[PDB]
């Protein structure tokens, strides 16, 4: 069985989204009551699934990372709306699938972590925009580390999804709009940032792909903006 | 005016204390706080979060993803545990870094029950069955499988469930396990047989292990040591 | 068994000296600087509360400060004195923080002040959450770490012939906390 | 009597408190309050009142009526701005010597909607087109006209209303405006067509702006700075 | 006028070894601070056996605890030395006991 | 937002 | 697709609509409208392209 999603001008075909996980089980939703409160709603086309340019895991492949909403600063229209507009807050739903063969072994930590601080500094090298960061195991933040210095296996604290490939082959995180404020600048801070990391190191058999693709599919979610509208009197 | 006596123990700080203090802002109104989602109301809600135990702590393999796979292999079929683990979440040092261990590690007693996980991430097309033992404390962990059969163990086959997980139970009689060292029983793991496969797929599948404490945990007399 | 005892609070909730401002009574003879001393709020020096609250990303926190002040004169000289006093200075956020020892700012009507007379019960206030923002961060993933104003001490007595050296102790112990959104703990090795 | 104890905090003088004070003439009447009118009752309640921005500080202008009116001319008919005028209330050199400014420099934090008014102040024959311009913050005041005709945009003719009013709307991500060092949006006046004018009558207009606070304005965390 | 700093270290907590070891900064420790010539200081610690009750004598194999208690002065360069007595005044309260036994004679102690 | 605090 | 039944990749099908240019980025063309079709699940992509043209006829 294979649901397939739409969203306007984008579909995406997923197995079973049966192991989709929430992020602290909060759906993400709008501004609540709590126009005076100048909530622009364009929730029309910049909710499409977007996909990111694939990555290639290979054996030695130590693991890949995007902030959110950075990744989209171009996926057309949302990368758009994050222009025209000063302010904006948007959830999303993160769904990676990696197909590969029923021949080759592996599993994926992808870990959603809020306000992703990659340690070892000048934007450009903290934003990599559409293909994402990759992480190193000794620029490229430490990998058990995920720049901080901390122990991978506590990584599963944070809202998290194991592909395990001899079993499911898919992925999807939902995060939902966090923040210390209630709406914010999308462009100059990246509320979430997705990193992806080969737990069970990937192995396959003999003469076979010897790098299976992963793609991740960012789908913006009940996305706002500021608002430029002033008012008169007579 | 009404008549008082100061007793003893007036005019001291007391750390530990709390009593209404003079605010220095009182005109001030707060910024009111949203419902940020993800609020933690209890130090508990993160020790049952399964977090990975690092079999290996060679000073190699350790400080690398490489500390925390188990090499399920296919050379000469020994008879000694997969890997042995020895349950004193804090006397352990591959328990004791573990998100458990870290809040652990804020405190002298806890008492309740270790839940573990054992993730098998090999080909899909692998399969084996093995042996997962409790080991209770005071005894000796089992070194031959055929010993551990008779404790109490799951036989878990690869081939049908990707993942054993299991909740080792709580006991002690000091109501109360201590941290410092001296028991706390064991979890082995046997071959119980090979793990067979079909074509080239490599003879080097790997395991991951999770940790994490149950409803019923707990812990008391908070203790910080963190210092430089 | 209960879980009461790692609540939130009964975690964080603890008194714990975060630093130890010194200043020097205005011996009018050489007192260089020491004069006034002033601290800017900052959990980031004592590893030991900043590494409870970096076990979060978010955080609301009435903060309550005691204050322990020690003095002893510096030359084993018949040291006299009168019973000293100290001003204890709370700047809240973006407000300008003092300079000279006689700097207009102790005057400032805005910054709530103590005056603690030295040999008493230890003094104390207690500023509500100051965050501009809903929360105070502990992460950020964005450019242009938040503040908690500035504490700033002067001796008042003047022409004191005698140095009359003081530390103040200050014993901030978080109040009415919440936190969002946990992450794995640092190793206690870096900071 | 009644044992009580003194906890930390006693006998220190706490500026920002308040707590009964014995008073000094607890015989003497004081002299009743009349109903003097115009009592305030909130400091808002003056930064509501729309006061005149003084547009030019040159040297020379300034401290004197000059430093208020706009001398809208007949000159070559040129592209840019009228007046542009950036709304940050406390950031900008304009806006700060205004009341509603004068309030905010006792605030560090203030968040609400600004209004201004152009009242044109020429011959009751005159008339024309201005095309005024709320750029809003984050981009860059518009510098040709057509850029700000695409923005929000009011057109006020001049001979069919001697005023064009207009409520900027309250932004900030921060829901709290910081006064200091930066952004606040813009506003700006653009010829649409020239003044055409009858008779001898002079092809110098002026207009005057004024701006205040609506109803949502607030402040917050007050702060005196004020010295010598 | 000095003040002493009182800490209890309650029990299996590191004890302090130097005079300005981390272990008097460290949170856990309550802590008083007794400025010299005042209301004697007092705090209250409340049963804390790991147990169910702190046993006075045993039969097996590998007494309690009840804590530590650690005093400094807190004024530093002081250049008169000023030494001071601390007297502890235990006094327990809500107390409740388990099989009485005879007394042991005055003699052995 | 409320007025409070300058009142 | 009848390429083998272990056989598994997704292509994304991009639909330009007249007046424009075809795509030649992948990028691009998921800007666009597209099916994300994985081979691995279902061995086909259909898709119905729709009418459209201002002389309500188009011409051969």
């Amino acid at each position: 069985r294979v649901l397939q999603l739409t969203l306007g001008n984008s579909t995406i075909t997923t197995q079973e989204a049966a192991n989709s996980v929430v992020a602290y089980g909060r759906w993400p939703e709008y501004l609540r009551d709590s126009p005076v409160d100048q909530p622009t709603e364009p929730d029309v086309a910049a909710c499409r699934f977007y996909t990111l340019d694939t990555v290639s895991w290979t054996k030695e492949s130590r693991g890949w990372w995007w902030k959110l909403p950075d990744a989209l600063r171009d996926m057309g229209l949302f990368g758009q709306n994050m222009y025209y507009h000063y302010l904006g807050r948007s959830g999303y739903t993160v769904h990676v699938q990696c197909n590969a063969s029923k021949f080759h072994q592996g599993a994926l930590g992808v870990f959603a972590v809020p306000e992703m601080c990659l340690a070892g500094t000048s934007y450009q090298n903290a934003n990599p925009g559409e293909k994402g960061g990759t992480f190193t195991g000794t620029f490229c933040p430490v990998d058990y580390l995920l720049g901080n210095g901390t122990l991978l296996g506590n990584a599963f604290v944070f809202p998290h999804q194991i592909i395990n490939l001899r079993t499911n082959n898919c992925a999807t995180l939902v995060l939902p709009y966090v923040n210390s404020l209630s709406i914010d600048s999308m462009v100059k801070h990246n509320n979430w940032g997705i990193a992806i990391l080969p737990l069970a190191p990937l192995n396959f058999a003999s003469e076979s792909s010897p790098e299976i693709p992963i793609t991740l599919t960012i789908a913006p979610m009940c996305c706002e903006f500021n608002g430029l509208r002033n008012i008169t009197l007579p | 005016g009404l008549p008082v006596m100061n007793t003893p123990g007036s005019n001291q700080y007391l750390t530990a204390d709390n009593f209404q203090s003079p605010c220095a802002l009182p005109e001030f109104d707060v910024t009111p706080p949203i419902d940020i989602p993800g609020e933690v109301k209890n130090m508990m809600e993160l020790a049952e979060i399964d977090t990975m135990i690092p079999f290996d702590l060679s000073a190699t393999k350790k400080n690398t993803m490489e500390m925390y796979r188990v090499r399920l292999s296919d050379k000469p079929h020994t008879d000694d545990p997969i890997l042995c683990l020895s349950l004193s979440p804090a006397s352990d040092p591959r328990l004791s870094h573990t998100m458990l261990g870290e809040i652990l590690n804020y405190y002298t007693h806890w008492a309740g029950s270790l839940k573990f996980t054992f993730l098998f991430c090999g080909s899909m097309m692998a399969t084996g069955k093995l042996l997962v033992s409790y080991a209770p404390p005071g005894a000796d962990p089992p070194k031959k499988r055929k010993e551990a059969m008779l404790g109490t163990h799951v036989i878990w086959d690869i081939g049908l469930q990707s993942s054993c997980t299991m909740v080792v139970p709580w006991i002690s009689n000091t109501t109360y396990r201590q941290t410092i060292d001296t028991e706390g029983g064991y979890i082995s793991v046997f071959y119980q047989t090979r793990i067979v496969v079909p074509l080239s797929t490599p003879r080097e599948m790997d395991i991951l292990g999770f940790v994490s404490a149950c409803n019923d945990f707990s812990v008391r007399l908070l203790r910080d040591t963190t210092h430089i | 068994r209960s879980r009461s005892e790692s609540s939130i609070e009964s975690f964080f909730a603890r008194g714990a000296c975060v630093t130890i401002m010194t200043v020097d009574n205005p011996a009018s003879t050489t007192n260089k600087d020491k004069l006034f001393a002033v601290w800017k709020i900052t959990y980031k020096d004592t590893v030991q509360l900043r590494r409870k609250l970096e076990f979060f990303t978010y955080s609301r926190f009435d903060m309550e400060l005691t204050f322990v002040v020690t003095a002893n004169f510096t030359e084993t000289n018949n040291g006299h004195a009168l019973n000293q006093v100290y001003q204890i200075m709370y700047v809240p956020p973006g407000a300008p923080v003092p300079e000279k020892w006689d700097d207009y700012t102790w005057q400032t009507s805005s910054n709530p002040s103590i005056f603690y007379t030295y040999g008493t019960a230890p003094a104390r206030i207690s500023v509500p959450y100051v965050g501009i923002s809903n929360a105070y961060s502990h992460f950020y993933d964005g450019f242009s770490l938040n503040d908690f104003g500035i504490l700033a001490v002067r001796v008042v007595n003047d022409h004191n012939p005698t140095k009359v050296t003081s530390k103040i102790r200050v014993y901030l112990k978080p109040k009415h906390i919440r936190v969002w959104c946990p992450r794995p703990p640092r190793a206690v090795a870096y900071y």
